[PDB]
């Protein structure tokens, strides 16, 4: 995946076909825990777009472990934005890794959440309330 | 330079005891 992921997604016209393969890659029951962490750790350094979010959604559906610095970088990139899969991403973090979420992360969340170009605005507001 | 600290005392006090953008606009006739 160090060979495959980076270039495929740095590539333009990275179509839905390829995202679905990478989605099935991260859905691999055989993708072992430390493997999932290195997948994540590698995803972090990239230019994040719609495809990056779509992948990462399925990646963290596994409820995979995050170090605090790594969750920090996550929420940092996550702060920056109308995308609906990106809405799914923010929702999934807020729901699951609330165990990991703090107030300033919740604030940067609020900043990125303010948009109405978003969908599920309400749901996110309720989740954000529940974090507080 | 895109076209070419903090208060000691108020900090000291804290140490001794133990986001959005603003906006402004106008409109004028041509």
């Amino acid at each position: 995946c160090s060979a495959l992921l980076d270039p495929v997604l740095q590539a333009p016209g990275t179509g839905p076909a390829q995202t679905e393969l990478l989605c099935c890659l991260v859905k691999m029951e055989s993708l072992e825990p430390d493997a999932q962490v290195l997948m994540l750790g590698q995803i972090l350094e990239l230019p994040w777009k719609e495809e990056t979010f779509l992948v990462l959604q399925s990646l963290l559906e596994r409820q995979v472990e995050m170090t605090p610095e790594k969750f920090s970088v996550l929420m940092e990139k996550l702060c920056k934005t109308t995308s609906m899969a990106y809405a799914k991403l923010m929702l999934t973090v807020m729901t699951k890794y609330q165990a990991n979420i703090t107030e300033t992360q919740r604030l940067g969340l609020a900043m990125a959440l303010e948009p109405n170009t978003t969908f599920l605005r309400k749901s996110l507001k309720a989740a954000l309330k529940h974090l507080g | 330079p895109g076209l070419a600290t903090r208060d000691p005392v108020a900090t000291f006090l804290e140490t001794c005891r133990e986001l959005p953008p603003s906006v402004a606009s106008i409109k004028v006739s041509a």
